[PDB]
């Protein structure tokens, strides 16, 4: 007699770190609402990282940000056009030069979220990691203003968790944004104010340098008469509250026992 | 100009259409009027912008579900295949299954003159005609599909055939039904879910390897091989096969922070009556095993002498593991015993126990 | 010595079938827009398959149908509302019913399609099946217009065939929808206009089914002051002539060696 | 209030700030004013409508090949995993690689003083990690990230260790290269490309069982 029962042969069986199932359940958010993808390089040049998002030198503004500056002879950087960009190399503090390489390159309107790896010199803790991964959006065109800001991030909050959240603004600084602002998302069921990201009108002086540096390359100006509106968000601090995980560092600590327990997520 | 009369001075004019024009009754309908003869090129192109009402929020859940779990199949190495909803009435015969249901009035063909109770049928028949075309060496294929009997309602089914999986130049292979089982845990295991199998009849199936499906906890469907009369029947070689009924319940994510403090191990043969299934004693070692057994495998399974004969042994590979602590060696020794405890109350013997 | 070259250890790769990758093609091409992908059932009541879409018993337009009817007792065929629906049976000749039953059962705004393998009474050739699929959508809410209308259309060949791609559209009957029209899509690598499908803004009595049946249920009416608009199309037909398939009797012909085929296509 | 001086009767209004607001510079300055003064709560909801720029389409194909990859992965049965970006200089040498192109001015610690030139090192490495804390009688990983080395580029690489595939009670067991190999040509079958593996050597790689992916 066969035994039914018995364990069959034992193949293999995959499954997806915590981060990549978060990564891709907020763009497809994004997606739906006509926004599109594009990933940009990890080591950046001190001029789209800082300068272009108008981020100067010996600048406060600067100090929000804990660099880790880099050196290496023999390794080319290429800018937006394949051109060879020359300034003092770095690991991004965070996503948003992409969206000055972005801009140089292509022309309005559109709809963007650039997911992202980014680095910080920090002391690892419990709730604080060097390496860790952000997501930023940016719409750009004629007419683009405030109130489509705050429903962008309306969407995202009724899509993360459902029609009973609201989100809430409050002004904040950001040398790259003016207006600016911090937002807050009302997660129903943990009876609290999460503060998710923040976001703001484009400055006049990042659409600036766009230009500028397109008129560099011989590509006429783009963004003249336009507005636009940008985010950024972390994304282990949803996926640690949303999967509820304790501790920051399981993200790269690459334990099995810690990342098989998210098989069954999609 | 097409003869309307209108009447009126604005906002809201009175038009009255000739009598030769059938088809202009509503407002809308004239309308359309001015649309054609100014032409459908002169509207514009426009996009719309609105926040959706409430309850149209996640109404798309579903649909994305079915399609990870397609998605997923393909992954492992399951071959998609359409086939039609029709069924031939005689097939309820040929394969023992109770009559369709619902039946056409109009048929394109007496053998298309039902519509399906179930799914595998068609893929067995897909099986033998690709085997007569060309001559498939094996196969594992799947479908999901509509089925109707009472309800309508979603399936999944799959087959494999074939010499299967193992060096191409050699001669050693996995196969057969522990094979397919094997494809079925490893997707369960990606959906996250808890399967099991206990052995039951289906008239389809073979008596001696066929079973029902177990998922979280309730029978969905079956496993087994296909019953050798109806094989030989239809001319074909033995073929392996399930059929399951879609959504498959939902688990939600329970984070268990793993222990940062050494396992246990501990090994243990169980003599068991040749009859006695895999499956009970496996369930009786672990919910002896206590709170902190961490893992149970089974790595031999022996029969013969110096056995007692008609008995069997089921070696097992046991790991206990304590969360905030490590585990004094009284705690894994006595948690042992609990086990060897309820394995000879319920009568089976201890091969080996306690070995490092 | 190990030879390297020597083919290793046989595991299966699976594949998905050409219509699943058809039909998962134009559902991302809207979800893109904000549409959301609902299915209905392939059994059908009269009522919901054609006298809720304005074509009635003895109608000239009943005759755009080959429908195949259904006979056999001890059939529960469920409403919207998990309530009996009675009615005589058929298998659904188009997808459109569903967008009844979505309409009894939500309320406006909203944005969906609805993809479904539908049947149709015919002789089976070379480019006729009676068991195929379509793919339906339906856009409700205050102020849409037919401009919307040739909007998403406009989309929808955008991202099949390029920038380069233009629509047309021109008048035609359908009885639940005025204006109607059917669509074409200028496909500049094969030189040539491709008739899609059709569409219209839906039909004033289409609208009133839905309502006078949401009252029957207890539910108020929603669709008092709404317009919108509908379009469907065919997909084996894009199928075909996107991946280059001959005879559309294949896609139904279960034959491995034409399946294999199609496993490199995502 | 907020103690500007405004000049001009509209439409266009010549505004001068405080001398203590040393952050009112520009037009955009004083309409977050209004803005805050009156509140951000004011700000209405809205969602723009609009066809995009031309040059915009098509735009995410990229991102969307390289994120079905990892779903093909996961799928067939490779465990993913994240690792760091920076690498131990000292590792360039215990593994027998190129040293490091991209080192930090200042690092986090001496064995994160460079940016990973290969991505298999690590993957290695938290294998042991992983032996150590638990005894996995196998494994099969595989990460995708970058790596840096004269230019930044993306890598694939997977690990297979252990065991192997077959019965459990019983001893007759898939293993080793074969069987990676085997998972590598599944893989490929999936993605519709050629794959074909010729012999050469590799530094790191065992002489014997070494060869090119082609
Ligand atoms: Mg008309
Ligand atoms: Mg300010």
């Amino acid at each position: 007699r066969v035994d039914v029962s018995l364990p069959g042969a034992s193949l293999f069986s995959g499954g997806l770190h915590p981060i990549t199932l978060m990564e891709r359940e907020l763009v497809e958010i994004f997606r739906a609402l006509g926004y599109q993808a594009v990933e940009g390089p990890e080591v950046e040049s001190e001029f789209f990282n800082f300068d272009a998002l108008n981020i100067p030198e010996h600048h406060p503004a600067r100090d929000m940000w804990d660099t880790f500056w880099l050196t290496g002879e023999g390794f080319r950087l290429e800018g937006p056009l394949g051109e060879e960009v020359e300034g003092r190399l770095l690991l991004r503090t965070h996503t948003s030069p992409m969206q000055v390489r972005y801009m140089v390159a292509h022309t309005p309107p559109f709809r963007i979220v650039v997911p992202g790896r980014v680095f910080r010199f920090e002391q690892t803790d419990a709730t604080h990691e060097a390496v860790f991964h952000q997501l930023e959006g940016l719409v750009v065109g004629e007419g683009i203003a405030m109130a489509h800001l705050k429903g962008a991030i309306y969407e995202l909050a009724q899509a993360l968790f459902g029609p009973d959240s609201k989100v809430r603004f409050q002004p904040v600084y950001f040398p790259f944004v003016e207006p600016g602002a911090q937002f807050a998302v009302w997660w129903p069921e943990g009876g609290k104010w999460l503060e998710l990201g923040g976001a703001g009108m484009v400055h006049p002086k990042v659409f600036q340098a766009v230009d500028a540096y397109r008129e560099r390359l011989g590509l006429p100006p783009a963004y003249r008469g336009v507005t636009g509106f940008a985010f950024g968000l972390g994304v282990e601090r949803l996926a640690m509250l949303r999967y509820g995980i304790p501790d920051i560092r399981y993200f790269f600590g690459g334990r099995l026992k810690f990342l098989e327990q998210f098989k069954g997520v999609l | 100009r097409l003869g309307c009369r209108v009447e009126g001075e604005g906002p809201t004019y009175r038009v009255t259409p000739p009598s030769h024009r059938l088809d202009l009754r509503l407002e809308e309908d004239l309308v359309e009027e001015v649309a054609r003869i100014q032409g459908y090129e002169t509207i514009p192109l426009a996009l719309p912008a609105f926040f959706p009402a409430p309850d149209n929020r996640g109404v798309e859940a579903p649909y994305r579900k079915e399609q990870r779990l397609r998605e997923v199949l393909s992954g492992l190495g399951f071959q998609e295949v359409y086939t039609y909803s029709f069924m031939d009435p005689e097939d309820a015969r040929r394969f023992r299954l109770d009559p369709p249901r619902l039946l056409l009035l109009n048929p394109l063909a007496p053998e298309k003159a039902a519509l399906r109770t179930h799914l595998f049928p068609g893929l067995v028949r897909v099986l033998k005609e690709n085997l007569d075309l060309d001559r498939p060496e094996r196969a594992l294929l799947f479908e999901v599909g509509r089925v109707f009997r009472e309800r309508e309602e979603t399936h999944l089914a799959g087959l494999l055939f074939g010499e299967g999986v193992g060096l191409p130049w050699a001669k050693e292979r996995l196969s057969g039904y522990f094979l397919l089982k094997g494809y079925l845990e490893a997707l369960f295991a990606r959906l996250g879910l808890a399967f099991r199998v206990e052995a039951q009849a289906f008239p389809f199936l073979h008596p001696g390897v066929s079973g029902r499906v177990l998922v979280e906890g309730e029978e969905v469907g079956f496993l087994g091989a296909l019953h050798p009369e109806i094989a030989q029947e239809l001319e074909l070689p033995p073929v392996h096969l399930f059929e399951l009924r879609l959504p498959l319940p939902d688990k939600p994510l329970a984070f268990q922070d793993p222990s940062r403090h050494p396992a246990a191990f501990r090994d243990l043969a169980v003599v068991v009556p040749a009859p006695t299934p895999y499956g009970e004693v496996e369930a009786l070692v672990r919910e002896a095993a206590g709170p902190y057994l961490e893992s149970l495998a089974l790595f031999d399974l022996y029969q013969g002498p110096p056995l007692p004969e008609g008995h069997k042994s089921l070696a097992f590979h046991l790991r206990f593991r304590h969360p905030k602590r490590t585990l004094r060696d009284e705690e894994v020794e006595e948690a042992v015993s609990r086990v060897a405890e309820a394995l000879r109350a319920r009568g089976f013997g201890l091969r080996g126990l306690d070995t490092p």
